[PDB]
């Protein structure tokens, strides 16, 4: 038998879908400038590719 | 205004920082080396030009006065 209330978690539901659609359309469109490259993963010198 | 923040994984990777520094000073070495030799070129052959005219006028006037 449970004592007292059950164990239970907690999560901001629209807060992390605002995030989400926030951080995706408008953050992995910023200016370059504004990017950096990564840490130990080879990525291409030329800037215009995909990449 | 003021706008730079980029130096965030600069300094999270000591390596770009070494090689920024590398590229700094290669820069530095080509373009002021590259534009004082242009222009003491430029300059030096301008003046050679205008000695070898000099040098011609000066043979003339030599020549056409036969002490």
């Amino acid at each position: 038998i449970r004592v007292g209330n059950n164990f239970a978690m907690e999560i901001n539901l629209n807060a992390n879908l605002w995030r989400n659609f926030l951080y995706s359309n408008i953050a992995l469109y910023l200016p370059d400038k504004l990017k950096y490259s990564p840490s130990n993963v080879k990525i291409s010198d030329n800037p215009n590719t995909y990449d | 205004t003021a706008r730079g923040i980029v130096t965030d994984f600069a300094f999270l990777s000591p390596l770009a920082s070494s090689a920024a520094s590398r590229s700094s000073a290669r820069d530095d070495k080509l373009t002021a080396l590259l534009a004082q030799l242009d222009s003491l070129t430029r300059e030096l052959n301008v003046v050679s030009q205008q000695l070898l005219d000099l040098r011609q006028q000066v043979s003339a006037l030599k020549a056409s006065s036969p002490p």
